[PDB]
């Protein structure tokens, strides 16, 4: 073929990824719906913080996608114990993620699978959202989605309550969880089930009421929980300034409508405050 | 979004001459391939256009009776797939009957209209082994269709722009007291616009606006102040004249469109089956 | 270095679309279906559908191939 295959990089439920010459190839229902989703979405998107689809090809019902090859992802950086995550590094990662998400939401697409392993880093320190196999277009009044999206540790409470219709809040909550993981170096809300995920959410952030979530009882899978006080944000994040705590609170608001959008998050004082985001070439490489 | 879409950048063409050039190139390239493999058996490009129109209405009929109900966006995507495929391919190499079903199948996948292959092929009015053979051919041609579309699968239809224009008219244009009575007729014009090559020549917003304005003209309401004042084209005379002549070209395209004739498509169908009998 | 927010500069080749939070103030939302309580609970508002419809209606209206 046109690509000189070099090295195995991993395997998935839909395709296997290999590095080739530098690019990465992800190789009676017909062509896989997830691959078609990735193709159709990444052909219409072009932003420095979104993974670029360079080429696509295949044979019969089998198909392969060509992407730019990425060095690492946020999961490896977080799990690396020799990588000190300074506030500037965290701000840089958050800024790139939010700019990619702002571009994606502008074009009315929800990633719906945001997590540290889906935020890839290249050799130039540029963060790109990847794994668009769950991404979907939003804003239509009839495209009923499923609440079984987003990995559980990063799933928003409205999804865990069975929200069919939702907006950018599902991505914003995952962004908040990624920020919490960046600050704590461990998953913020590591549930073992949907009920345990909701229990951890309410134990850490307090059980929301109608003050903070006016229509929470209308969600089909809503279940009344015990009233927890919630650990205050400055307790959880003892090394976070007031601006970062404000950003975290905005990202973790229980009301999806009141939850800050990518644009509003980017306009927050945290990103414009000292210190500035670390330049991509200076970010740490695991 | 359309303004940075693949439909605008790669599949919106400047003139009908460009489309005719592409179709003639496809027909001549197939003729060269066939004579290299080895003449009244060959089809002329106008005959190919007539057959493509016949099978586009066949695709419309298939999508209209499809259970579960096909969303109109899926039908638009499938028809655009058909048009794009036969811009650069000949019906004598790839039979339009299979290609239209492959277009519907790919559109159902792309527009997230989750439908199983058995229930897709059950809509076909064939025998169980006939439907199975049709499914086999669709799976054979799905990758070919995707490759010929150059992996550009998102199709921007005029329906959402039409709804947005109706919202804008209801909000910012009180002179037209009820934009809703402009709907059905405009939709009719929309369908007529879909029959021509306008989808490959103009933006979906322009198509929707042209349909709405033709509907307004039919009802006798002349409301050029919507373009002049509400969309503020009185601040840009060049843009206003450009929009007006685009819509006039749309209406000319619709008026000069010719439906295929039954005896003509019969003869061309015999010729097409003869071409697909052997090479 | 600092960081300063700059809005994304994407040419739409069409009429200006009013901002999302202004739609209700401008009377647009009175012509779109109201979101159900479940819709608001999940984060879906009628403003989203209205804004998307307007953006598609105005995208590339002045563009020539
Ligand atoms: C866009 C995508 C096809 C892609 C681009 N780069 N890339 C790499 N690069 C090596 C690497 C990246 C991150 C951490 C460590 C190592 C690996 C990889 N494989 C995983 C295995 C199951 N799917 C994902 N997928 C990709």
């Amino acid at each position: 073929k046109r690509y000189e295959k070099l090295d195995f990089l991993g395997e998935g439920q839909f395709a296997t990824v290999y590095k080739a010459r530098i690019v990465a190839i992800k190789k009676k229902d017909g062509i896989n719906r997830t691959a078609l989703r990735e193709i159709k979405l990444l052909q219409e998107l072009s932003h420095p913080n979104i993974i670029g689809l360079l080429d696509a090809f295949g044979h019969k019902s089998n198909i392969s996608l060509v992407f730019d090859f990425m060095e690492t992802d946020l999961e490896v950086i977080i799990k690396d114990n020799s990588l000190v995550l300074t506030p500037s590094h965290i701000k840089a990662y958050m800024l790139m993620t939010l700019q990619g998400l702002e571009y994606l939401h502008q074009h009315w697409i929800l990633h719906r699978d945001l997590k540290p392993n889906n935020l890839l880093l290249d050799e130039n320190g540029v963060l790109k959202l990847a794994d668009f196999g769950l991404a979907k277009s939003f804003g239509s009044p009839n495209r009923a989605y499923t609440h079984q999206v987003v990995t559980r540790w990063y799933r928003a409470p409205e999804l865990l309550f069975g929200a069919r219709m939702y907006g950018v809040g599902v991505d914003m909550w995952a962004v908040g969880c990624i920020l919490a993981e960046l600050l704590l170096r461990v998953p913020f809300l590591p549930g073992d089930s949907d009920l345990d995920q909701l229990t951890r959410i309410f134990e850490t952030l307090g059980t929301p009421t109608e003050e903070q979530w006016p229509d929470m009882c209308s969600l089909p899978d809503y279940v009344t929980f015990k009233s927890f006080p919630g650990i205050p944000l400055h307790h959880i994040f003892s090394a976070a300034g007031d601006d970062l705590l404000d950003l975290i609170q905005g990202l973790f608001l229980f009301n999806p409508c009141a939850r800050i959008t990518a644009t509003q998050a980017l306009k927050m004082k945290y990103f414009s405050n000292r210190p500035g985001p670390t330049p991509g070439c200076q970010l740490p490489r695991p | 979004m359309y303004h940075n879409s693949s439909q605008k950048r790669h599949w919106t063409f400047s003139s009908e001459e460009q489309l005719a050039r592409l179709r003639a190139d496809a027909n001549r390239k197939f003729r060269c391939k066939a004579v290299a493999n080895g003449d009244p058996v060959f089809l002329e490009p106008h005959e190919e256009m007539t057959l493509c129109k016949y099978y586009e209405k066949r695709l419309l009929e298939f999508c209209s009776v499809f259970k579960p109900a096909m969303p109109r966006s899926v039908v638009g995507t499938a028809c655009m797939y058909f048009k794009r495929f036969y811009l650069n391919n000949s019906v004598m190499e790839y039979h339009p009957r299979i290609i239209m079903l492959t277009c519907a199948f790919l559109a159902c996948k792309v527009d997230e209209f989750n439908v199983s292959s058995p229930q897709f092929v059950g809509n076909l009015r064939e025998s169980p082994l006939g439907q199975e053979k049709a499914l086999e051919q669709i799976l054979e041609y799905e990758l070919l269709l995707i490759q010929q579309l150059n992996f550009h699968l998102i199709v921007h239809n005029p329906y959402r722009p039409f709804e947005g224009f109706l919202i804008d008219l209801k909000t910012r244009y009180p002179i037209l007291e009820n934009p809703e009575i402009l709907r059905k007729t405009a939709d009719d014009f929309l369908n007529r616009i879909a029959l021509t090559d306008a989808y490959l020549l103009y933006t979906p917003s322009q198509i929707a606006l042209t349909a709405i304005l033709s509907s307004a003209s039919r009802a006798g309401i002349t409301m050029e102040s919507y373009l002049s004042e509400s969309l503020m084209l009185k601040e840009n005379r060049t843009c206003l004249s450009q929009l007006l002549d685009i819509m006039k070209s749309m209406r000319n395209l619709v008026k000069k469109y010719e439906p295929p004739r039954s005896e003509e498509v019969a003869v061309l169908k015999q010729k097409l089956e003869r071409c697909h009998s052997a090479e | 270095a600092l960081y300063e927010y700059q809005p994304l500069q994407i040419e739409t080749y069409g009429p200006h679309v009013p901002e999302l939070e202004m739609l209700g103030r401008l009377g647009y939302l009175n012509h779109v279906r109201a979101a159900s309580p479940q819709d608001l609970a999940g984060g879906y508002t009628s403003s989203l559908a209205c804004h998307r419809a307007l953006q598609d209606a105005f995208s590339g209206l002045f563009w020539q191939p």
